[PDB]
């Protein structure tokens, strides 16, 4: 589960445990805009890619 | 979940019971195991 950084959360954000760097295939970051009332994404594979 | 497969997979007399089905590797794609 996550937890909301705005205003605060009684739990806390564990999802992983991993206290060592694991191996990372892709690590990027990308930014986009705040103000937006919907978001749109795709996500499919074929040949492994 | 918890669990034939007998004698081994590979000559296994009833390979729809075993859950293991053979399958060919595909493009771009390894060994499942
Ligand atoms: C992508 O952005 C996040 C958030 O800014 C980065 O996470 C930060 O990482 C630094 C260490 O590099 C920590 O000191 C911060 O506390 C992290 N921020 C948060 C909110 O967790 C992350 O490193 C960025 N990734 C890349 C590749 O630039
Ligand atoms: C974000 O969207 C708003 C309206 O949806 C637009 O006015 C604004 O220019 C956009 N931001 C950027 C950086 O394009």
């Amino acid at each position: 589960h996550t937890v909301c950084k705005s205003k605060g959360s009684i739990r806390n954000e564990s999802w992983h445990i991993d206290s060592s760097e694991p191996l990372c295939l892709f690590k990027k970051n990308f930014t986009y805009n705040v103000s937006a009332d919907w978001l749109y994404f795709h996500f499919y594979q074929e040949r492994g890619v | 979940k918890y669990r034939s497969c007998l004698p081994d997979p590979i000559s296994t007399y009833s390979p729809n019971t075993c859950p293991q089905k053979k399958v060919v590797v595909g493009i771009g794609e390894h060994c499942p195991g």
